[PDB]
């Protein structure tokens, strides 16, 4: 069957920049039957364009659809911070045959941002129930890449822990990141010391957030 | 059995200019006509030896669905039996013409301020066109004893010319998005 | 004009059947190519198969050949897409496209979650995360844990207080279970004069709560 | 440059032929289609007659359908308009007009012409003009301007030239143009406006020039005598 | 054939007035129209064609509007070189008919003839023939009328007009009407007049002389 290959897998660049997204077909295409989406996390993916060159409604005049044959190409004239996302393209036709490109991934460029480290202690409601939940807030940081380490009583912890990273800020081009350390009320019980260990490229050393249980 | 691919046609991002006009052949597919004819998006909707509502039932090897840009004026040109620049030298219907003629307003498409030239249309010819020719030929015209050799000039013509597409036009000099649906007796209606 | 409209999320134990339904409206049905679209968490949009409301034979991409059976119904202007033995992979976002013979566009369903596992549903318990006594502004939030399946909502203080708001994607436990936190960055001189309240909401249990977050 | 230049027009009885020619240069008449357009005296203008390019078409006026026939010479680059069984009603100023655009142009205007030759249907036989003064008298009396003039009478065919004082007398002349009269012949009358007080001091005496009967006269004007 | 219309017939405008000239067709001519200006003694000149399009070297102030049956061209600031004669002309299907034209004058104030009237010289009347001529010099506007009296019986059937160019300075023109008798019907009357009414005149004017004074 045909198949849709784009590139690159990830384009980084800064916001006023222009992105290149390629779409290359095993086999020749009509241009008439070629669609790109933008797809935002957590939503339904958006159609910029079809017809290899026709802008969906809404759509600003920044991007632009074009090629033929078996070279497509997306272009953002000047990035806003709004236009990441994923974006597939869409080989169709009036015949029940489409097969998707696998996505490029369009990520911001942006100076270095250090976290901002909130490390939370488990609800005495919740430590009823017999589960204490800790929770270790990264707010607004960039790059994405960062270190989370949780030091019981400075021991490593390893498999309690589940890492969460909303997607890039519209507005201020960051992630942020929560982590979730997960233990049962007896074992939560055996330990005092509690601390996420943050290592990032904006910190000049990594960073660690505590607090002792039973502290006020 | 396949579908008609008449979005290719209509819903065309770009259309052809009329010296170059697009032609678009169809051959053992199946349309809902009945799409067609109630549709409120198209000002111009006369078809000839044939009604536009009974369409939905005949059949033919192939249908032809040429399509182009004129303004708003020449827009009756497009018929069987008329005269005029379009008619004598860019797109000419014979007298038989067994088929419709579609064209919608597209001043919201093709027209960019300061002025749409990407169209164009033939302003001289030799002889007119016969009915169903393309002639997209852009020799310069040595109309005087001097030789042009490409090179335009006093007696030297580009046989083409650009329209103007500007949104404050009248709209007897606005764009206007053509099809003209022509049949040759695979292909019938539901 | 032209809209699609899909049954509601299906949460299916492995190996029963799930079928998903899409009105369309328009007057364009049996003259289009209705497909199905299935996109992954965390994958991309793959395209299933298709079929002609007019011509009846489906036709399927080759990994879906087997369990997929994709019908229409003229008379009521609806297609449906039908799979059985589902697996846990199954987990997908399904959609259905439709491009009518007459324009080069394409319409889309607003999607179907169908989440295949053996965990009930269950509406989730939320604890607060509360702020502390970072340089002046404090960090606090909501714990929206142990809920089946997704999605929840969370608005703080009824959506009045939108700006400086971040809600992690959830984490799928070992439990079988969600989990996410929602969190707002406020300045701390504020902590003890407005009020913070998290509101979350899980619509397949039919789960509302409200939560105050206080200082500790 | 770029001109035409028309040839042949003339004096013809009425149902009498004659035939015009359209000479061109600085560039080629073969590139253009050619239009012949009249205008009758003192009347609006009136297209005649059309050919294309290389002839293959050839559209006349329905006034003088069947009895002209246009044609040209591509080898020689020449227009001709044969024109037979000539009534009054022909006689006009002929132009022949190219089109702007070549080939078949025929949507847009034409844009070069000549400078027209002029054809005159009518039976009349040439005659020298009679040339009598129009003294001034009591009537002329403007307060303090009196005007004089002469009266260029029973002429064939046109035109007639007249001055004053062998060109010294320019300001205030009026020579209106001239009428067909019922007999076939045209008259014309030139008056000039001069002071009262030069009437008996300066000779005023006009130049009446027919070129086509070689006739020259010049005829003095003086005030009459009771 | 289609019928090509123009109005006004004359045009009076000061200079530097916007001019509208109308050209209407009795069927759809598409905007195949074209205008052409034809000063005295001059062959017409192209000034627009396809409607709207301006020819080459025409000032930009002329410019053409209208699509099918009503045309209009419009010199925006006239200037003293543009009262000529302006015709239409369609050329969507042949013949292409020329309309009646518009003459643009240059406009002035009101300024009545001095007439006068000559008796025939005695030259003439040698030959057998009268003439009497009357004249109405640097009037304004055109329209005049020129009465022959014979013994107070209206003549009609022998006296011709000629009117001249509007004079380029003055911009007045004048009139020149001539009676024609012969010598011995002249010398059967005796008041010879040409009675001249104009705008310019509150009432008729009426020049006279008696035969033989
Ligand atoms: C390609 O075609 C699309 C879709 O056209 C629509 O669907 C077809 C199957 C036919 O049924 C068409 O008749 C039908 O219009 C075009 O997008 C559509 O454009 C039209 C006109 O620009 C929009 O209609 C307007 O909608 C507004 C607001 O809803 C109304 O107030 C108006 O009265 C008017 O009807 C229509 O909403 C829009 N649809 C979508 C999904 O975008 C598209 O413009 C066209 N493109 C090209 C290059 O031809």
């Amino acid at each position: 069957a045909i198949r849709m290959t784009q590139s690159p897998g990830t384009l980084s660049l800064s916001p006023g920049e222009r992105a290149t997204l390629s779409c290359r077909a095993s086999q020749s295409v009509s241009s008439s039957y070629l669609a790109w989406y933008q797809q935002k996390p957590g939503q339904a993916p958006r159609l910029l364009i079809y017809g290899a060159s026709s802008r969906a409604t809404g759509i600003p005049d920044r991007f632009s659809g074009s090629g033929s044959g078996t070279d497509f190409t997306l272009t953002i004239s000047r990035l806003e911070p709004e236009d990441f996302a994923v974006y597939y393209c869409q080989q169709y036709g009036t015949s029940p045959s489409w097969t998707f490109g696998q996505g490029t991934k369009v990520e911001i460029k942006r100076t270095v941002a250090a976290p901002s480290v909130f490390i939370f202690p488990p609800s005495d409601e919740q430590l009823k129930s017999g589960t204490a939940s800790v929770v270790c807030l990264l707010n607004n940081f960039y790059p994405r890449e960062a270190k989370v380490q949780w030091k019981v009583d400075n021991a490593l912890q390893s498999g309690n822990s589940q890492e969460s990273v909303t997607e890039q800020d519209s507005k201020d081009s960051t992630y942020s990141l929560s982590s979730t350390l997960t233990l049962s009320k007896a074992d939560y019980e055996k330990h005092k010391v509690y601390a996420c260990e943050v290592t990032h490229q904006g910190l000049s050393s990594p960073v660690t957030k505590s607090f002792n249980r039973g502290e006020c | 059995t396949n579908l008609c691919p008449f979005g290719e046609v209509f819903n065309a991002t770009r259309f052809a200019s009329v010296y170059a006009w697009n032609r678009k052949r169809i051959s053992n597919c199946v349309a809902d006509y009945s799409v067609l004819y109630n549709s409120a998006s198209f000002s111009t909707f006369k078809c000839y030896g044939v009604s536009p509502t009974k369409l939905n039932d005949l059949c033919f090897t192939n249908v032809y669905a040429d399509s182009f840009v004129i303004r708003g004026d020449e827009v009756r040109q497009i018929a069987p039996g008329q005269t005029g620049k379009i008619a004598d030298y860019n797109y000419k219907l014979p007298d038989d013409f067994t088929g419709c003629v579609i064209a919608w307003n597209s001043n919201n498409l093709d027209s960019k301020v300061g002025g749409n030239y990407n169209y164009r249309y033939r302003l001289f010819r030799k002889s007119n066109l016969k009915p169903f020719e393309r002639d997209i030929s852009t020799e310069i015209y040595q109309a005087g004893s001097k030789p042009c050799n490409g090179v335009e000039g006093f007696n030297c013509y580009f046989p083409l010319q650009s329209y103007g597409f500007q949104p404050t036009n009248g709209v007897g000099y606005q764009p206007y998005r053509v099809v003209v649906l022509s049949f040759e007796l695979t292909v019938c209606g539901k | 004009e032209v809209q699609l409209v899909q049954s509601g999320a299906e949460v299916k134990k492995p190996g029963s059947s799930v079928k998903v339904s899409c009105k369309a409206s328009g007057g364009t049905f049996s003259s289009s190519v209705i497909s199905w679209v299935r996109q992954a968490p965390g994958q991309g949009l793959e395209w299933m198969g298709g079929i002609i409301p007019l011509f009846g034979s489906a036709n399927y991409a080759q990994k879906f050949q087997g369990r997929v059976t994709i019908t229409a119904d003229e008379s009521t202007s609806t297609a449906y897409m039908e799979m059985t033995s589902l697996r846990s992979e199954d987990t997908a976002v399904y959609y259905c496209a439709k491009v009518s013979q007459w324009a080069l566009i394409l319409f889309w369903g607003q999607g179907t979650l169908v989440t295949v596992s053996s965990a009930s549903t269950k509406g989730p318990s939320v604890f607060p995360l509360a702020p502390s006594s970072s340089g002046g502004t404090a960090a606090l939030g909501c714990l929206v844990k142990d809920y089946f399946p997704e999605p929840v909502t969370v608005s703080w203080n009824s959506g009045a207080l939108t700006s400086g708001v971040h809600t992690f994607p959830a984490v799928l436990q070992s439990s079988g279970l969600y989990s996410l936190s929602s969190v707002v960055t406020v300045p701390s001189s504020s902590l003890g004069t407005q009020t913070y309240i998290c509101n979350v909401n899980h619509k397949p249990s039919n789960t509302k709560v409200d939560k105050k977050v206080e200082p500790k | 440059e770029v001109q035409l230049v028309e040839s042949g027009g003339g004096v013809v009885q009425p149902g009498r032929s004659l035939r015009l020619s359209c000479a061109a240069s600085g560039f080629t008449l073969r590139s253009f289609g050619i239009h012949w357009v009249r205008q009758a005296p003192g009347k609006g203008l009136e297209w005649v007659a059309f050919i294309s390019y290389d002839g293959s078409n050839q559209y006349y006026e329905d006034s003088v359908k069947g009895r002209f026939t246009i044609s040209r010479d591509n080898s020689k680059n020449t227009v001709d308009l044969q024109m037979n069984s000539l009534s009054t009603e022909d006689t006009a100023v002929y132009w022949c007009a190219k089109d702007l655009l070549p080939l078949l142009a025929l949507y847009y205007g034409m844009d070069v012409w000549g400078q027209g030759t002029t054809v005159t249907v009518s039976s009349a036989s040439t005659k020298g003009p009679s040339v009598f003064p129009l003294a001034p008298s009591s009537k002329s009396t403007s307060g303090g301007t009196a005007a004089l003039g002469c009266l260029v009478k029973d002429y064939f065919p046109e035109p007639v030239t007249v001055s004053w004082n062998s060109g010294a007398l320019t300001s205030g002349v009026h020579t209106f143009p001239a009428v067909l009269q019922s007999s076939g012949l045209y008259s014309l009358s030139s008056v000039v406006t001069v002071p009262s007080s030069s009437l008996g001091t300066q000779t005023y005496i006009c130049n009446v020039n027919h070129k086509p009967s070689n006739t020259k006269v010049d005829k003095r004007v003086e005030p009459k005598s009771c």
